[PDB]
């Protein structure tokens, strides 16, 4: 698994490939790995993945309470830091959970990490998962604030492409998304090697 | 890695941190900020295991921000320094041992600057300069080669651009630009970011 | 002085015979089920200029389907819609699927003659809730209006009314009502009943409105939309 | 540390040595362990020093409130079954290898409680890490029903042999002779070392350390 | 059951806790005690009713407890809930001194109190404390101050104030004949000595009948101090 | 479970009429009795012993705490002997604790406090009992008199029970500071004996002492030969 | 524990242990709160002169936060209760949200615990209620009232305290968008509003200050009398 | 060994009247050295110091709940707590984390507050009082200094005289010992004034 | 060392159609070198509409099914309608995670009807971690009849090959044929096949011989 997340100009775009692999076995290989919260919140997953699945569904069921509450659509603020808090509770305990929050907020998009020791972190340019590196790679050289949506997508596509090229636990389709003013739209959920065969000729 | 640095002259503490938070090869963030605004006067500086420090410099955060809207009036830094201190031995043995490395730079209108320094088994120490990371087996020393207890601000920032120059030279760990704060009867005044 | 948990020379508790008179004393609510949804108009009784109306709120979301209002000590039904909407929630979290109108109103009805004074291992609660509320809401089974009083008794009604002027305005949905009832002439015919019961004369501000339609969210009539109601008057 | 029981016709005799070690290094020179229970019933102190002080103080304040209370003298029954249900209740963990003597209505009665929780009367028994040679000497010339002057001299030639014979116990012996009328502290009884002269006077005028900062308060 | 409980922790048809304020009344009639702030130290002066007979006198004082380095307290009414009021307040401050290292303020003192009283007039059922507090106590933040706090968990600072028997008597005295910010501590002991004079009817006043002990500042340390008898017998005979 | 609300309530007066009784019955007590002389405390209290079939010696009044502290009381045994118990577990803490005899003033705190619980604590009575403490150490006499209302008061002598008042008055003019040991016990003797009514016995008073070497009963024998001489 | 139920219906569906407290209420230290365009006024009445009295320690008009202060009525004991409990809960929602709280949110947090403390065993109700008044992130102005029986409401103007009917017939009268124009019109209308009501146009009420953005003002006596002659 | 973690070295010592207590001055992590004011002997009375080594936050916690201790101990009596008192206080208090234990290893060194008859006493970090008559010691480096004690220390030594041996004992004592030194501070308790005197180490 | 997990194999196997959802699985209960029964039928009939198997450690099968249906008489209790196919995977998924710490060592495949009438089956983990796909493998023999479904099922790595719908029959011959591809080979796998067939109609049950050495 590789998952990252960028933002621009207009607004952040989080790509994660989809696959998921027990040990030295592919599983499955259609996953998907962005958990939808809100209308327009998104978190991604990795590490192992039922606590990605609980924590971050759970963490959609705080966000929910909240915006029944108080009716006023919790921000990634309070996002991030309150799957920071489930995280931090059960420190040391085993928990592989590294994710993303991405999402758009009164102070502007807003692009947390949220790591299973309880690490968080605002910021530009994120990359998770076993092939992150790779992403960083491919991300950093060929990445400039002023990207216009379409060579956002095709740089994501770069991204997770050779992310999952040079990686053995990462392959099968790239799903990325658009977390615009308005809210999410999932961009795309394309394979990966018809996609290393358009980049390799 | 992660290094903190203060200094404590006449007046002030200059205390500056790096600003990498890494993952275990790759800088995920150089923007990252290493120091929590205590109150007017306090800066709380935290390194080591990750959780542990957001955690736990924001636990003591609240607790002295809850202290000034109870009494109208803030901790004397040598109270917020035995209080973390408190905290943190206190829960050394207990369920949650936070391995936390502090520096607690603090002013106050009486006694004056004070420089505590706190290794992660809640050992409390005021010291007129210190150091944490791997880092400060670069740096103390050169500290001691150039340190007096007169320095003046200006000559403690070259001092500082010393050490830290230092550390872009010889210390193994890639470490870009770092947090520089001073405190004095004035309070906190967020100082240029020495980069290189 | 006796206890809370007496039973009278009748056979009913005291403190559910007493809180039901309580119920009493509180302003006007009214809803009615349609097969196109439920509408839910409730008298706010303002007591002086200087309140800002959307203070008054007395039809509060449980989720995105279900609307509840209340009449009585609205203190009280504070810890029945948190009590509401935790439990929709979790049933979201665990289940998957959103909750039944009879689910929710079962689990928070759960808590009325849940009080005593002997047992206690917390500070339990020591009377019975002086509320009565009204959940509103759409699911599979379509739209529902499920009546609850103190005593814990939720019950499925056509069109109900609680509060001061229950007595009349019920008078009322009997006379009005019809299986067959359009949504709108569900709107109009409450703000003609509540017209008829209220003390101070009607206006969009002392009143709310809140419908829960088979394909629309629970949604509060704002102060323009409750105007263009009332031009029919 | 090398303590050792007897029991003679009259009442019993506890020894003790006195040193006590900081795991290759003689601390103490005069460190006391015949220490107080009851009136009349003492309880020497071997293996883990803080353990035997705390949990011997703990059932010597049991026994004195109970003492008060029926009104009566202490049991050593009583002493010996708080000190081993204490120790039981802990697993071993407090090291504390008490030996309680004392002298009730039924007799001279020289218990020794381990640290777990295993008592057994004896009539004579020698605790610690000279056990060895305590054990040796009075099983060489113990006998039912002795003199108490052969019973002191007796249980020193046993503390003796434990302080020559072992590296960490030495010092002098104590041993406290009880009886029927009371109790007797008999503090350091044997001297064998007399080391404590010397020929090297070791002085340096006042002067000779280089001072750097100074300050006096007043009181 | 029900028919047993005295209800201590319920208002009344007009909203007057009926515990609360017959604890007043037993402190109504407890023995007056009234200290004063001034600039150079703070003193107390209690009646006592260890008046005359065949007591030993084994304590230093009476109504006057010590409270931490810097600080005391003067209890009047229920004495022991007085020495549990006490015991409660050292813990208090000596817990604010393991926890921050250095002494506690009066003002976080008393709060940290009169949050206790409160509590028992509040739930619980238990009868309120009849014991009213005057305190007396140096802190680096405000100064000399006289916290008074009373049964029902309210308090306030104070320059001079006195409560007990003739309260009212000694706060008529104490408006007619206080000089803010300029009584002097001897000025103090003057005017304390006058007030305990008037509303003190039994009737020509002695040293057995009263003590004072007074606060101030010496070298950087705060210095708790009883008056001796003989100091007393000077006062008293200036007073004449 | 038990009751939880306090039975002691400020009356609208504001004085706790529970105490205001409890001390009416430490006022119908047998009598009881204590000087400070300069080198001890005497302890001497009235049997007021029914039929001859008593075992007298059986129970005593005037208990040791411990080495070196008495207690005698004035009204309800057995609320006594729940003290004297409470006394000897306190006063044990303290020996594990610090290694050292209970100073007297510590001891009086401390059972002060505990008779002060139950005056405030859930459908409990207040006690029925007024102590008299006496102790030495740092070579000197305490005698405190501990309540029901849980204050206690540091004496030089004092008497309670039946009679306490003109006892006290008794004291008033019999009572003085440099009184040695022997004759202190004769004067509180006296005391008693004033309104004693049935000729006094080494059987129906008991007599206690506390000095340097320590409290401790007279027994009937010595307490026959003090009341030689009367 | 004690466990009875004290607060208990009666033959007429009322609470009278909240009856009771609310007339706790009513014979508080008169209180008054203004919500303004960029200001928010308190004044609590007079309360105690005394002239031996110590100003500062004797207010009723404490702080909960950066952005939310709060007047009351009534047991000042029990209010400071509720202030401490108040103060943890908004640092503890600053470390769960690192967002100051809304006025909404401690206002309704206030709410619940008088609410629980009305329906709990063996404990009475809050003789307390709170005009806690501040300013949301977004800067508007906030004024929320809590009385001992928990419900709250927002406000533009209300009284609390002993004689709050005719203060709040003042306010009623007097709150037009001509008097809270400006700043000094606004603290005109409040101590205006208690000189009905406090003991001669004093000091006898002083008062309390809070700007948009900035943490809570609170006046002297010298000010609170510029504007005593400025309406007297 | 967890001891010596931070080093350091603390020894009283009887004399005229009057008992010496010493330390040494370096605060170090392992081999770090980090501060050379780090203080070791905190007064629990005027004549009555408690001289801790070890782990420093056993030190720093020990210090500071037996000054909890002790000031409800004070307020709480009339009186001011007699060395052996305190002895037993701290015995105590070091023994209720008998599983746990603090890793510090107090010497504890004053006058009666009477009577004024000089006392020392060490203790291990379990709590096993051992009052002597002669010296003690503390602390990663303890055999040096029994050594220097051993040898120098006389019966009844005035105060100067004392000085001078727990000079020379101390200063000796920590050369040879990597983890401890940077300095020495010594104390002074007589019958009517307290002198502190640091000393000149090898700041190396 | 007590061990408290033993692999007591067995695999299972669910194919989701338009209309259908098969469950399978082989009833050799094997352990070390033995074989305990020749006969224990690894799918639980939970519902009307959903089938749900269990592979791996026998006794969390067992103890894991019945708190299922426990939690279904629950939900039927408080709700008066049986839980779909929807909530029987999210609430497996809660169940199977709630012991994250020591976990269910079963790998279940729910397969079912949902309420559209069409097919579904959740594969899961010992730890919870679901998902729908539209056909799935599960234990022992999860490795070896995984691929060949892809192959005849999802078409992959085909070319000019119409990918018609999945009928119910050739679903059924690519059951068959497949456990007999794994009871070759596989250890772990044979002695019997229990098929389930969910449809509308209800469940009919059909089983199939093996290879028994
Ligand atoms: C394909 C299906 C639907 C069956 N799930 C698994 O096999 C999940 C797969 N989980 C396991 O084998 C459980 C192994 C295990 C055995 C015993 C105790 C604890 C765990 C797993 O995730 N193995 C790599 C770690 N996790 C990931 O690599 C990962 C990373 C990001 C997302 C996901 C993910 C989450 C939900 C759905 C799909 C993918 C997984």
């Amino acid at each position: 698994t590789t998952t990252l997340a960028f933002k621009f100009q207009h607004g952040v775009i989080a790509a994660v490939d989809s696959r998921a692999s027990a040990g030295s076995y592919i599983s499955a290989l259609r996953v998907n790995k962005v958990i939808e919260i809100n209308p327009y919140l998104l978190g991604t997953m990795s590490g192992c993945a039922a606590d990605c699945q609980y924590w971050e569904r759970l963490l959609a069921k705080e966000c929910r309470l909240y915006y029944l509450r108080n009716g006023e659509r919790i921000s990634v603020s309070a996002a991030s830091k309150l799957l920071s808090n489930m995280m931090c509770q059960y420190r040391g305990m085993g928990l592989s959970m590294g994710s993303m929050i991405c999402g758009w907020d009164k102070k502007g998009p807003g692009l947390y990490y949220v790591d299973e020791h309880g690490t968080r972190l605002s910021g530009n340019m994120f990359s998770t998962g076993s092939g992150n590196t790779y992403a960083y790679g491919v991300m950093d050289s060929g990445y400039r604030p002023n990207l216009s949506p379409e060579e956002a997508y095709d740089l994501g596509r770069r991204a997770i492409a050779y992310a999952t090229h040079r990686d053995s636990y990462s392959g099968g389709v790239v799903n990325m998304y658009h977390m615009k003013e308005d809210g999410w739209v999932k961009v795309e959920s394309t394979d990966v090697s018809d996609l290393l065969h358009q980049y390799r000729e | 890695m992660e290094y903190l640095i203060g200094i404590q002259g006449p007046d002030y503490v200059l205390v500056a941190s790096d600003r990498v938070a890494a993952s275990n090869i790759v800088q995920m963030k150089d923007d990252h900020d290493k120091m929590f605004k205590m109150s007017e006067k306090i800066l709380l500086l935290c390194v080591g295991e990750a959780g542990d420090t957001v955690q736990f410099a924001e636990y003591i955060q609240k607790n002295v921000q809850l202290y000034k809207m109870r009494n109208g009036y803030e901790l004397s830094p040598t109270a917020a320094a035995n209080f973390t201190r408190r905290n943190l031995a206190d829960c050394l043995r207990s369920r949650t041992p936070y391995h936390v490395n502090l520096l607690l730079a603090g002013y106050d209108e009486h006694e004056g600057p004070a420089l505590y320094y706190m290794d992660y088994l809640a050992a409390l120490a005021k010291a007129p300069f210190a150091a944490h990371g791997y880092g400060a087996f670069l740096t103390l020393s050169i500290l001691d080669r150039y340190y007096t207890p007169t320095i003046s601000r200006e000559r403690a920032v070259e001092l500082l651009r010393k050490c830290l120059e230092e550390l872009q030279k010889r210390f193994i760990l890639n470490l870009p630009t770092f947090s520089v704060r001073i405190i004095d009867k004035n309070g906190i005044h967020d100082l240029d970011n020495i980069s290189f | 002085d006796r206890g809370v948990n007496t039973f009278s020379p009748e056979g009913r508790l005291f403190q559910v015979e007493y809180a039901i008179e309580a119920i009493k004393l509180g302003s006007t609510a009214i809803g009615i089920q349609t097969s196109e949804g439920v509408c839910l108009a409730v008298e706010k009784r303002i007591t002086s200029p200087l309140m800002e109306p959307s203070s008054i709120e007395k039809i509060v979301e449980i989720d995105a389907h279900i609307g509840c209002a209340m009449s009585g000590l609205i203190a009280d039904a504070k810890t029945l819609i948190d009590k509401a909407r935790v439990e929709t929630q979790n049933h979201w979290f665990t289940y998957n699927e959103t909750m039944t109108v009879e689910s929710v109103t079962q689990a928070v009805s759960n808590l009325a003659l849940q009080f005593g004074e002997e047992d206690a291992d917390p500070g339990a609660m020591s009377r019975p809730f002086g509320v009565a509320l009204l959940f509103g809401g759409v699911d599979e089974k379509g739209p529902q209006l499920f009546h609850m009083d103190p005593s814990g008794t939720f019950v499925q009604c056509d069109a109900r009314a609680i509060g001061s002027a229950s007595e009349g305005a019920q008078s009322s949905l009997q006379e009005v009502y019809h299986k067959s009832m359009t949504l709108k002439e569900a709107i109009k015919s409450s703000l003609i009943i509540l017209k008829q019961v209220m003390e101070e004369k009607l206006n969009a501000t002392n009143i709310e409105l809140a419908t829960v339609q088979p394909g629309q969210n629970f949604h509060m009539f704002t102060k323009e939309e409750l105007e263009e109601v009332i031009k029919d008057i | 540390t090398t303590i050792a029981g007897l029991v003679f016709q009259d009442g019993v005799i506890l020894g003790a040595d006195t040193r006590a070690t900081n795991d290759s290094v003689v601390a103490d020179k005069s460190c006391e362990k015949i220490h107080f229970i009851a009136p009349k019933i003492y309880c020497c102190g071997a293996g883990v020093a803080a353990d035997a002080e705390m949990t011997t103080r703990m059932v010597a304040s049991k026994m004195e409130l109970h003492a008060l209370s029926t009104g009566r003298e202490p049991r050593v029954a009583t002493v010996t079954r708080i000190l081993r249900q204490t120790l039981f209740r802990y697993q071993g963990h407090v090291g504390a290898s008490l030996i309680v003597g004392g002298v009730d209505l039924t007799g001279p009665q020289l218990y020794g409680v381990h640290p777990h929780g295993s008592y057994s009367r004896l009539p004579f028994t020698a605790l610690g890490s000279g056990q060895d040679a305590a054990l040796a000497v009075l099983e060489d010339r113990f006998q039912p029903n002795m003199t108490l002057e052969a019973a002191q001299g007796l249980l020193v030639e046993a503390v003796t042999a434990g302080i020559l014979g072992d590296l960490g116990s030495g010092g002098n012996v104590d041993a406290c002779v009880i009886t029927k009328t009371g109790a007797k502290l008999l503090r350091t009884l044997s001297s064998p070392t007399e080391p404590v002269k010397r020929s090297g006077r070791y002085h340096f005028v006042p002067g000779t350390t280089a001072v750097l900062t100074q300050t006096v308060k007043p009181l | 059951s029900r028919r047993y409980d005295s209800r201590t922790t319920i208002f009344s048809p007009e909203g007057r806790l009926y515990q609360v304020e017959y604890a007043m009344e037993a402190i109504g009639h407890a023995g007056t005690c009234l200290g004063i702030l001034a600039n150079d130290g703070v003193l107390l002066a209690a009646e006592r009713r260890n008046i005359h007979k065949l007591l030993d006198e084994v304590f230093f004082s009476e109504k006057i407890y010590k409270l931490n380095e810097d600080m005391a307290c003067s209890v009047a009414g229920i004495t022991s809930d007085a020495n549990v009021l006490t015991n409660e307040l050292r813990l208090i401050a000596q817990r604010y001194l393991l926890q921050y290292q250095e002494p506690i303020p009066c003002e976080q003192l008393v709060t940290a109190l009169c949050d206790i009283k409160q509590a028992y007039t509040q739930f619980g059922g238990k009868r309120p404390f009849g014991v009213s507090l005057l305190y007396i106590g140096w802190d680096k933040h405000y100064g000399f101050q006289l916290y008074q706090s009373d049964p029902s968990g309210n308090y306030g600072g104070w320059k001079a104030t006195c409560i007990g028997n003739n309260s009212a008597a000694a706060v008529s005295m104490l408006k007619q004949d206080y000089k803010e910010g300029e009584m002097t501590l001897k000025s103090a002991l003057a005017l304390a000595i006058k007030v305990l004079n008037k509303t003190m009817d039994v009737s020509k006043l002695s040293a057995e009948k009263v003590e004072i002990a007074t606060l101030t500042r010496e070298n950087g340390k705060t210095v708790i101090r009883v008056l001796k008898q003989k100091e007393v017998e000077q006062l008293i005979k200036k007073h004449e | 479970r038990g009751y939880s609300f306090s039975l002691t309530t400020f009356s609208p007066s504001g004085k706790l009429v529970q105490i205001e009784y409890a001390l009416a019955a430490v006022a119908g007590g047998a009598p009881s009795v204590g000087i400070k002389a300069a080198n001890g405390v005497v302890l001497a209290t009235e049997k007021k012993q029914k039929s001859i079939l008593y075992d007298e010696r059986s129970v005593h009044k005037v208990e040791p705490i411990t080495k070196h502290i008495g207690l005698v009381y004035s009204g309800m045994g057995p609320d006594y002997r729940v003290l004297v118990h409470r006394a000897r577990k306190l006063a044990q803490q303290y020996y594990l604790v610090y290694q050292e005899p209970i100073p007297t003033a510590q001891l009086v705190q401390r059972v002060a406090s505990v008779m002060q619980e139950y005056t405030q604590s859930g459908g409990v009575r207040p006690f029925g009992v007024s102590l008299l403490i006496c102790g030495w150490n740092e070579g000197r006499p305490y005698l405190f008199q501990s309540d029901p209302s849980g204050a206690y008061f540091a004496w030089k002598a004092t008497a309670m029970g039946k009679n306490y008042v003109n006892g006290k008055t008794f004291l008033e003019k019999r009572y003085n500071e440099d009184l040695e040991l022997e004759d202190a016990i004769h004067t509180a003797i006296l005391t008693l004996k004033e309104s004693f009514e049935g000729q006094m016995t080494e059987d129906n008073i008991e007599v206690g002492i506390c000095n340097e070497a320590g409290f401790r009963r007279l027994t009937p024998t010595e307490v026959k030969d003090y009341l030689a001489a009367i | 524990s004690y466990d009875r139920a004290i607060t208990v219906f009666s033959p007429d569906g009322h609470l009278f242990q909240v009856e009771y407290a609310q007339e706790a209420v009513k014979k508080g230290s008169t209180a008054v709160g203004v919500r303004g365009r960029d200001i928010v006024v308190l004044g609590v009445e007079k309360k105690s002169v005394a002239k031996l009295q110590d100003e500062r320690t004797v207010r009723k008009i404490c702080a909960l936060d950066d952005n939310v202060c709060m007047a009351f009525a009534g047991l000042t004991a029990d209010a400071r209760i509720v202030i401490n409990r108040a103060r943890v809960e908004c640092q503890s929602h600053r470390l769960t949200v690192e967002d100051p709280v809304t006025v909404e949110y401690i206002t309704r947090y206030i709410a619940s615990l008088k609410q629980r403390y009305t329906q709990s065993n063996g404990r009475r109700p809050f003789g307390i209620s709170a005009l806690i008044v501040g300013f949301d992130f977004d800067g508007t102005p906030r004024l929320y009232q809590t009385d001992p029986s928990g419900t709250y409401h927002a406000w533009k103007a209300n009284a609390i305290g002993r004689g709050a009917k005719s203060v709040r017939e003042f306010l009623e009268k007097n709150y037009t968008d001509e008097a809270i124009e400006t700043d000094d019109l606004t603290i005109k209308l409040v101590i205006k509003a208690l000189l009905e009501v406090v003991q001669s146009g004093g000091k006898n009420i002083e008062l309390a200050v809070m700007r948009r953005d900035q943490s809570l003002k609170i006046l002297n006596p010298e000010e609170i009398e510029k504007y005593v002659a400025e309406i007297e | 060994s967890i001891m010596s973690y931070n080093g350091g070295a603390v020894m009283a010592m009887k004399g005229k009247n009057c008992v010496a207590i010493a330390a040494d001055r370096r605060f170090g992590i392992q081999a770090q050295m980090v501060t050379t004011d780090f203080q070791k002997i905190f007064p629990m009375g005027d004549r009555l110091y408690i001289g801790l080594a070890g782990l420093a936050t056993d030190v720093q916690t020990v210090a500071q709940r037996l000054k909890f201790r002790l000031n409800l101990y004070e307020l709480k009596e009339g009186r001011q707590i007699k060395p052996y008192t305190l002895m037993s206080m701290v015995a105590n208090l070091l023994y209720e984390k008998r599983f746990g234990p603090y890793y510090t290893e107090p010497v504890i060194a004053g006058l009666d507050p009477k009577t004024f008859k000089p006392f020392i006493c060490s203790l291990d970090l379990i709590g096993c009082p051992m009052v002597t008559d002669d010296f003690v010691v503390s602390g990663t480096c303890a055999e040096q200094m029994y050594g220097m004690c051993e040898s120098l220390w006389e019966p009844n030594m005035d105060p100067d005289h004392l000085f001078e041996t727990i000079s020379q004992a101390m200063l000796n004592a920590v050369d040879r010992d990597a983890v401890s030194g940077m300095g020495v501070i010594v104390h002074i308790i007589e019958k009517d004034k307290i002198t502190t005197r640091t000393l000149k180490a090898r700041m190396d | 060392r007590f061990s408290p997990y033993v692999f007591n194999g067995g695999t299972i196997l669910a194919i989701a159609g338009e209309d259908f959802a098969i469950v399978a699985s082989d009833t050799r209960l094997s352990e070390g070198f033995s074989i305990h029964t020749r006969d224990s039928p690894k799918c639980y009939k939970l519902t009307d509409k959903t089938v749900i198997g269990c592979s791996g450690f026998h006794g969390d099968c067992l103890t894991l099914t019945k708190i299922i249906e426990a939690r279904l008489k629950m939900y039927k209790h408080s709700n008066n309608k049986a839980m779909t196919t929807g909530a029987i995977a999210a609430m497996l998924s809660t169940i199977l995670y709630s012991r994250r710490f020591f976990p269910y060592y079963v790998y279940n495949i729910i397969g079912g009807l949902d309420e559209e009438g069409k097919g579904a089956v959740y594969s899961f983990d010992p730890v919870g971690s679901y998902q729908r796909d539209s056909f799935k493998a599960g234990g022992s023999a999860s490795a070896m009849l995984q691929p060949l479904l892809d192959n005849q099922v999802g078409f992959k790595n085909m070319q000019n090959v119409e990918h018609v719908p999945l009928s119910l029959d050739r679903a059924m011959r690519l059951v068959k044929d497949v456990f007999i591809s794994a009871a070759e080979r596989d250890v772990y796998t044979g002695d019997a096949l229990r098929i389930c067939i969910v449809t509308k109609e209800g469940i009919r049950e059909e089983t199939v011989s093996l290879r028994k050495d």
